[PDB]
RNA sequence: AUAAACAUACUUUGAAUCGGCCAAGUCUGGUAAGCAGGACUGGCGAUGCGGGAUGAACCGAACGUCGAGAUAAAGUGCCAAA
RNA sequence: UGUCGGCUCUUCCUAUCCAUUUCAAGCAGAAUUGAAAAAAGGUAUGAUUGUUCACCAUUUAAUAGGGAACGUGAGCUGGGU
RNA sequence: AAUGGCUGAAAGCCUCUCAAGCCAGAAUUUCGUCUAGAUGAAUACUUUGUCUUUUUCUUGUUACUUUAGUACAAUUGAAAAUUAUAUACGUUGUAUUUAUUAUCUCGUGUAUUACUCUAUCAAAAGGGUAGUGAAUACUGAGUUAACAAAAUUUAAAGCAUAA
C-alpha cells in the first residue's frame, strides 16, 4: 500500500578479522552515507521478515520477522549496529530488512 | 623543475589555413592539405593574434600551451610547435631528399614505376634479388641525374622515412662496411621551393 | 606545530645566577618544547634540569594570521653521510604553518624523519629574495593560471554514493 | 523487500581493478551486477609492459598435467570475471552465490542495450590517473594475447551507436515540442492557481 | 583558450567546510595548491582565510582593481561596485543555490501539493503534443 | 642429474590425448578463407576409398635428374558419385563463434537422409521430414520459407550447403547417408543464397568442385589398431634381453 | 623516602629435576654456519589468546562461566571489522 | 628412506656448442675473436677402464655445461663397493 | 625483442626517445592451420501452451492418468564522444531496492502513449498501417471503511495409450 520504511542490507556480524560476534548485527541503510546521519535511526524499530513455504496441514504462519533494535553507529560510513530478539541467521545475510520510523521522536 | 606556463607559437603565412579540433590540426596551403593528430593529454592548441616581433603588428599564430608540467611533459610543447611549423612548410614550399647511388664495382640500376609511387634497386653487389622498396602516400620519387634520384612530397615525415626505407633496404651484411661503401645515401634535404 | 617562548636560570657553582637563558621552540606542545629547551642548554652550556630552574613557558601566537609572508629556514640535518646546513623558504602566514610545511618536505625529499633536523632560525624574507625554482614563481604581483583537470568537489560525506547515475565528467572550473 | 533490478555498470573509461573491488563488495551486499562493455577497461601500462605481465600469467601452469593447471582466459569479459572472483571470499556459499550475480559482455547485447547505465566514481580513469600515464583497453591487450572476436565487437558496437543516434534524434525532437507545449501551460491563467504554488516553492 | 584563471580578484564559490554555497574573492595566491579568499567578510561572512583549491569552483566574474593583499575596507568598496551578489544570482548556479534553500523547508504537505501538481501538468503538456 | 646423451622424444605431443573418434566420417576444422571477389563455389566433398595401386608418370619439371621415361608413383583411388544438395543453412558470426541461424531444406527428401534421424529404422514409423513436405506448398509455410531467405541474407555470414550421399551406387551395406555441410565461398551474401536455392534438390559432380592436377586436403579417420604398447604407439626403444618382467615398455 | 599482619621467622617429612633451547644497542674459537662455548636479564620448555598470511621463542598480554563498554600490538580499496 | 655406475625415458635451468637476427675488431676476402635478443629445435659412433673422470680414432652444422632425494633397482643389470 | 633508423624537443645547436609520435628488423609472439574439448546453436519428428512436489510404469525418457491449490492484457530500464572537452554554462548537494491521491459506482467527447490485443507489411527492430480495449489530462459527483480477514510461492496418489 505504502512505503513506511527504508531498506537495510545485513552486511554480516560485529567480527574481527578470524573471529564473530552473532550478538550484534551489522546493517547499512539505504541513504546513510555518514556516520552524522545515524543519530537518527540511534533506537528505531527494524524487523527481518521472511518466507517459509509452509504445508497446508500446518498452522504456523507463511510470513515470520525478527525484531530488533538500532543501538550504535559502527564506522565512519553511516554503518550501525542492531540487536535482535533471535540473532539473525547468517543464511540472511545480504538480505534487505525493514528500518521503521517508529519510535518516533518527531 | 615544474614550469607554471610553457608557451610556444608559429606565425602562419598568408597562403595557409588552418583549423583546430581537438588537438587536431588541418593545414591547407597552395600545395594541398596536411592532417595530423597530436594525442597529448596535456597540451592546449588554439590560434590567436599575436605580436612576435620585437616592435612589428599583429600577426595570425597558432599558440601551443602548456600549464604547470615537470620537465618531461614540457618538452614536448616545442615538438609539436616543430611539427607544425613543418606542415606550413609542407604545403607552402614542400619537401626534397635528393639520394645518391654509390657503387664500387657492380653497377645499380633504378627501376621507377610510372606513376613514381615505387622504384626498384637492381644489381647491388651483383645480387640477384631485386629491392622494392614501396612508397609512402604522396610521395613520388623521380630520377635527376645518374645515380641520383629525389622523392617529392608534402610530409617531411613521409618523405624521410620513405627515403630512409630505400637506404635500409640496400644494407651491406657479414662484410667490412669500412671497406664496402655501397648504397644509396640521402646527399642532402631541401625544399622544392 | 606550536611555537614557546621558555626561560630558565642555572643555580650551580660553575654558572652564576644572574645570567637568563631564552629560546623559541617549535614543539606539539609545552612538554616537547621544555625537552628540546633542555637538551640545548646541556649540550651548549653544561646545565641540567637538576641544577636549574625554569621560569617561563608560555606560547606565542602569530599576531597577524592573515597577511601572507615568505618565511625563510635556516635548518642542519643528519644524513648517511654526515651534517649538512640547508636554508629553505616557504610561503605561509604564520610561523608555525610553515615550519610544518618544512618538515613534511625534508622527510618527502631527503627521507629525513624529524629527530634529525634542528631548526637554527626562521626568518621572513622580501619578494624578490625567493630563489625556489617552483616558489619563485609566484612571488610576483600578476600570477595566473588555469586550474585544469579539477575532480568535482563533494559539499560533505553524506552525498558520497559510491554507485552513481549516468556518465561521469571532470571540471575546467 | 527483493532487489529483483539489476545495476548496469558502463566499464568504458574505468579502471579494472577499481571497478572490481567495488563491485565485488556489492556484490556480498545482495545486488545484481551486470558490466556491459568490459572490454573498454582500461589498465595502468603500456602494452608491452602489459605482455610481459601477461607472458608471466601464462607461465604458471601445472608441470604434470596442464590441462588441470591455470587456465587463462583471453576474453576481457573474463579477465574482469577473474578480477572480480579474486576478491570474493573463496570455497564457501556465500562466495559462489556472490559470483552468481555477475555479467560481463564484450558490448551491450540485446536485453542490456536499454537499460539505464551507472558509473562507479572511484573508478573512474580521470580521476584516478595522471592524464600523462599511459594505459591500455583490456580489448586491444585481448587482441594482442589470442582474443578472436575483437573486430566482431567493434561491428556490433558500430550498429549500436547508428541506431542510438536516430532514437536520440527523434526523442530530442518530441521532448522540445513536450517542454515548449509545458510553457503554454503555465503561462495560462485557467492554471494560475497552480503554477503559483509551484513558483512558491521554486519548481516553476 | 581556458576563459576561467585562479588569480587576484577571481571570485569563487566555497563548495565544503562551514561557509559551503558561499561567495569569496582570492587576493593571494601562495602557491600551485593554496589561494587566499577575503571574502568580504562584511558581506557575504567569509573570513579572511587560506583554502585549499580543492574546495572551490571558479566563477564568471572577476572583481576590477582587486590587487594581492587588499584590506578589507577597500575590498568591500569594489565588491559592492561590480554589484558581484546581482549578478551572481542570475547565474545557472547561483539559481541552483536558491532552489536547494527554497527545497530544504519543504514540509509533507508541501511536497504533497508539488508531487500531485506537476503530475497533472506534465501529463497535460504530453497530451497537448499530437 | 642430466641425460648422459640427447634425443629426440618419442611421440608428438600435437597429438595429446590420443582419443578414438565416434563417428567413421570426419568432420573438416575449417574451409579456405572466403573472397568475395569470384562467383559462388563449392569448397569441398566428400568420397569413399577403394584402394591402391601404381602408376607410371612422365616428368614435366625442368632442372631434374628424374628418368626421362616416366617414376613409379602410389596413387590412392576414392570412388565418387554425385551428391544431393537437399538444404543450406546460414551462419552467422557472433562473439562466441559462428551460429547457424536458420536451416533451408527442400520439398522432396530420400529415405537415406531420413535414415540419419533415427536409429532404429525397421522399427520406425519412417514420418521424418511428413510436415514439412506435406504442408511445403501452404501459403503460411511459403511466407515463413521466404523470411529464412532473407533472414539469411540480412544478418548471416556464412552460407552451407547440407549435401548428402546416395548410398545405393556404392557396393558399401550401409543404406543411411553421408551428410556434410560444403560451405559456399563466393560472392556477396545475396549472391550465395541465390546460388545455394539454385542447387536445391539438385546433384553435384565432383568435376564442378574440384580442377585437374589441383592440390586438396583430405581429412578422415585412420585404420583401427585397438590397444596397443609403447613400443607401437610412441616408438621407445626396446629393452636389453636380460631385462626382468619384459622388454617391451618404458624403464 | 617507599612498601610490608592472609607480614615475618621458620621447623619436619618428602616428590620431580640437574640432555635444555631462543632473543640480544653482549663476548670468545672459526671464513662462516639455523656452528661450538660463556656473563646479565627475559622467555620457550610448562602457554593458551589478539597481531605478524603461515611459525616454540617476535609485538601486545597471560586464561573460572557470561553480558556491556573503553582499549593494546597493529590496521581502515576487496578477500577483512574499520 | 635399498648405497656407485651404465641402460631406458621425461622434464627443467642458461652461465649458448650449432642453426636465426644484430653490434664491435688491430673485420680487405676466406677463416676467425669479443658482445646483445633468444632455451621453440638439435647436440653422435667406437678401442681401454666397473668406473664418474680421462685419453685416443672418426664423423658432424655442433658433437655445450648442469638440476630433478649426487632424477630413475615391486624399471633392468650386479661390473665395482 | 637485441639492433639500425625517421621526425623531434629537452638544452635556440646536437640527439633513435632514462620525451610524446613512427619505420625496418628473429629458429620470436599472436592470428590462420592441426588435435582433444565445456557451456552451446540450427533443423527433423513426438508433444505441451499457469505451474510444481510426493507416489507410481518403463531398460530408461518425454508426453500422459487422478485428487486438490494457485495467476488471469494493459504506465517496466537506452544518446554518443571528450575530459588541456569549438564558444558559453558548470547547470550546485543522495545510484538500485524506492517516486501512482484509499475504495467502488456514476458522467461528455477530444487528445496522448517505449501500454494490451487483433489483422496485415516487415523483422534475428523498445518498426510501419488500420482497428480495439487500458491508463491519464481537460474534470466532476457521490458510496463505503470503525471490530474480523486481506498471500500464492505445490502438496498428495497411478501406467491405459503414443513417440
Amino acid at each position: 500500500k505504502c512505503r513506511l520504511h527504508v531498506n537495510a542490507v545485513f552486511m554480516g556480524f560485529q567480527r574481527a578479522q578470524r573471529n564473530q560476534y552473532p550478538n550484534v548485527a551489522l546493517l547499512q541503510i539505504s541513504g546513510v552515507n555518514t556516520k552524522e546521519d545515524t543519530p537518527f535511526y540511534i533506537g528505531k524499530r527494524v524487523a527481518y521478515v521472511y518466507k517459509v513455504n509452509v504445508k497446508k496441514g500446518s498452522n504456523k504462519p507463511a510470513i515470520r520477522a525478527i525484531f530488533g533494535k538500532i543501538v550504535a553507529p559502527h564506522g565512519n560510513h553511516g554503518v550501525v549496529k542492531a540487536r535482535f530478539l533471535h540473532n539473525l541467521p547468517p543464511k540472511a545475510m545480504g538480505q534487505n530488512l525493514k528500518v521503521f520510523l517508529y519510535p518516533s521522536n518527531i | 623543475p615544474r614550469l607554471l606556463k610553457k608557451t610556444e607559437h608559429v606565425v602562419i603565412p598568408e597562403g595557409v589555413n588552418i583549423e583546430i579540433n581537438r588537438k587536431n590540426i588541418k593545414v591547407t596551403g597552395p600545395r594541398g592539405s596536411l592532417t595530423r593528430e597530436f594525442q597529448h593529454p596535456k597540451v592546449d592548441i588554439y590560434a590567436s593574434k599575436l605580436v612576435v616581433k620585437k616592435e612589428g603588428p599583429k600577426e595570425n599564430v597558432v599558440v601551443i600551451d602548456m600549464w604547470y608540467g615537470n620537465r618531461r611533459d614540457s618538452a614536448v610543447v616545442r615538438t609539436i610547435a616543430s611539427h607544425i611549423k613543418n606542415m606550413i612548410t609542407g604545403v607552402t614550399k614542400g619537401y626534397q631528399y635528393k639520394m645518391r647511388v654509390v657503387y664500387a664495382h657492380f653497377p645499380v640500376t633504378l627501376v621507377i614505376a610510372d606513376d613514381g609511387k615505387s622504384i626498384q634497386v637492381q644489381n647491388f653487389l651483383g645480387e640477384k634479388r631485386t629491392r622494392h622498396i614501396e612508397m609512402y602516400d604522396g610521395v613520388v620519387v623521380k630520377k635527376l641525374g645518374k645515380d641520383e634520384i629525389c622523392l617529392e612530397g608534402n610530409d617531411v615525415e613521409k618523405v624521410s622515412q620513405s627515403a630512409a626505407n630505400i637506404h635500409a633496404a640496400n644494407l651491406v651484411r657479414n662484410k667490412d662496411i669500412r671497406q664496402f661503401l655501397d648504397g644509396v645515401y640521402v646527399s642532402e634535404k631541401c625544399l622544392i621551393e | 606545530m606550536k611555537e614557546y617562548y621558555i626561560t630558565a636560570r642555572c643555580t650551580d657553582k660553575a654558572h652564576n645566577p644572574n645570567e637568563i637563558f631564552r629560546s623559541r621552540v617549535f614543539a606539539p606542545n609545552y612538554v616537547v618544547a621544555k625537552s628540546k629547551f633542555w637538551m640545548m642548554l646541556k649540550k651548549q652550556h653544561k646545565v641540567k634540569k637538576i641544577n636549574a630552574e625554569l621560569l617561563q613557558c608560555q606560547p606565542i601566537f602569530e599576531k597577524n594570521p592573515t597577511v601572507v609572508k615568505n618565511y625563510q629556514i635556516f635548518l642542519r640535518y643528519v644524513s648517511a653521510g654526515g651534517i649538512h646546513n640547508i636554508t629553505k623558504q616557504y610561503r605561509d602566514v604564520t610561523r608555525v604553518g610553515a615550519v610544518r610545511q618544512m618538515y613534511n618536505d625534508l622527510a618527502s625529499q631527503y627521507r629525513t624523519r624529524q629527530d634529525k633536523i634542528q631548526l637554527i632560525s626562521i626568518t621572513t624574507v622580501g619578494d624578490k629574495a625567493v630563489k625556489n625554482p617552483v616558489l619563485h614563481q609566484f612571488v610576483g604581483h600578476h600570477v595566473k593560471f588555469p586550474m585544469v583537470h579539477c575532480k568535482p568537489v563533494i559539499a560533505s560525506k553524506r552525498f558520497n554514493l559510491p554507485i552513481k547515475a549516468g556518465k561521469l565528467t571532470t571540471k575546467l572550473c | 523487500s527483493t532487489n529483483n533490478k539489476v545495476t548496469v555498470i558502463d566499464c568504458h573509461g574505468h579502471v579494472l581493478g577499481r571497478v572490481a573491488s567495488v563491485v565485488a563488495k556489492h556484490l556480498l551486499l545482495g545486488q545484481k551486477f551486470v558490466l556491459v562493455r568490459c572490454e573498454d577497461l582500461q589498465v595502468c601500462g603500456t602494452l608491452k609492459m602489459r605482455l610481459v605481465q601477461w607472458e608471466l600469467y601464462q607461465r604458471k601452469r601445472v608441470n604434470t598435467n596442464p590441462t588441470r593447471g591455470a587456465f587463462h582466459h583471453r576474453s576481457p569479459a573474463d579477465m574482469v570475471r577473474k578480477a572480480v572472483r579474486g576478491m570474493l571470499p573463496k570455497n564457501n556459499y556465500r562466495g559462489k552465490l556472490a559470483l552468481k550475480n555477475l555479467k560481463c559482455f564484450e558490448g551491450c547485447p540485446a536485453p542490456y542495450d536499454k537499460m539505464k547505465k551507472s558509473s562507479i566514481p572511484e573508478a573512474a580513469a580521470i580521476y584516478s590517473f595522471n592524464p600523462t600515464r599511459k594505459r591500455t583497453l583490456l580489448g586491444e591487450l585481448g587482441t594482442a594475447v589470442g582474443w578472436k572476436y575483437a573486430d566482431v565487437v567493434a561491428k556490433n558496437e558500430a550498429e549500436r551507436k547508428e541506431r542510438a543516434a536516430k532514437w536520440y534524434a527523434a526523442k530530442q525532437l518530441k521532448q522540445k515540442a513536450v517542454a515548449e507545449a509545458k510553457e503554454k501551460i503555465l503561462a495560462d491563467e485557467k492554471y494560475k492557481a497552480k503554477v503559483a504554488i509551484l513558483k512558491k516553492f521554486g519548481y516553476a | 583558450v581556458f576563459s576561467r584563471f585562479v588569480e587576484v580578484g577571481r571570485v569563487v564559490l566555497m563548495k565544503t567546510g562551514p561557509f559551503a554555497s558561499k561567495l569569496a574573492v582570492i587576493v593571494e595566491i601562495l602557491d600551485h595548491n593554496r589561494v587566499l579568499v577575503d571574502g568580504p567578510q562584511a558581506i557575504t561572512g567569509v573570513p579572511r582565510q587560506v583554502v585549499n583549491l580543492n574546495t572551490i569552483s571558479l566563477t564568471s566574474f572577476v572583481v576590477n582593481k582587486v590587487t594581492r593583499g587588499m584590506t578589507h575596507k577597500k575590498l568591500c568598496l569594489r565588491f559592492t561596485q561590480d554589484a558581484i551578489i546581482k549578478r551572481f544570482n542570475k547565474t545557472a548556479t547561483g539559481k541552483a543555490i536558491e532552489k536547494r534553500i527554497l527545497r530544504e523547508k519543504m514540509t509533507d504537505f508541501d511536497k504533497f501539493q508539488v508531487s500531485i501538481i506537476n503530475r497533472k501538468i506534465n501529463a497535460a503538456a504530453k497530451i497537448a503534443v499530437a | 642429474s642430466h641425460r648422459k646423451f640427447e634425443a629426440p622424444r618419442h611421440g608428438s605431443l600435437a597429438f595429446h590425448p590420443r582419443k578414438r573418434v565416434h563417428k567413421v566420417r570426419a568432420t573438416v576444422s575449417a574451409f579456405p578463407k572466403d573472397n568475395a571477389a569470384e562467383k559462388p563455389h563449392l569448397t569441398g566433398f566428400l568420397g569413399f576409398k577403394a584402394g591402391m595401386t601404381h602408376v607410371i608418370r612422365e616428368v614435366k619439371r625442368t632442372n631434374t635428374k628424374l628418368p626421362k621415361d616416366g617414376v613409379l608413383e602410389p596413387v590412392t583411388i576414392i570412388e565418387t558419385p554425385p551428391m544431393v544438395v537437399a538444404g543450406f543453412v546460414g551462419y552467422k558470426k557472433t562473439t562466441t563463434g559462428l551460429k547457424p541461424i536458420t536451416a533451408v531444406f527442400a520439398e522432396h527428401i530420400a529415405d537415406e537422409f531420413k535414415r540419419r534421424y533415427t536409429k532404429k529404422w525397421y522399427k520406425n514409423t519412417k514420418n521424418q521430414f511428413a510436415v514439412h513436405t506435406e504442408k511445403y506448398n501452404d501459403v503460411k509455410a511459403k511466407s515463413k520459407r521466404e523470411r529464412q531467405i532473407r533472414l539469411i541474407k540480412n544478418r548471416c555470414d556464412v552460407v552451407r550447403v547440407i549435401a548428402h550421399t546416395q548410398m545405393a551406387l556404392v557396393p558399401l551395406k550401409q543404406k543411411k547417408a553421408e551428410v556434410m555441410e560444403i560451405q559456399i565461398n563466393g560472392g556477396s551474401i545475396a549472391e550465395k543464397v541465390d546460388f545455394a536455392v539454385s542447387l536445391l534438390e539438385k546433384q553435384i559432380s565432383v568435376n564442378s568442385v574440384f580442377g585437374t592436377d589441383e592440390c586438396i586436403d583430405v581429412c578422415s579417420v585412420t585404420k583401427g589398431h585397438g590397444y596397443n604398447g609403447v613400443i607401437k604407439r610412441f616408438g621407445v626403444r626396446h629393452l636389453p634381453r636380460k631385462t626382468h618382467r619384459g622388454l617391451r615398455k618404458v624403464a
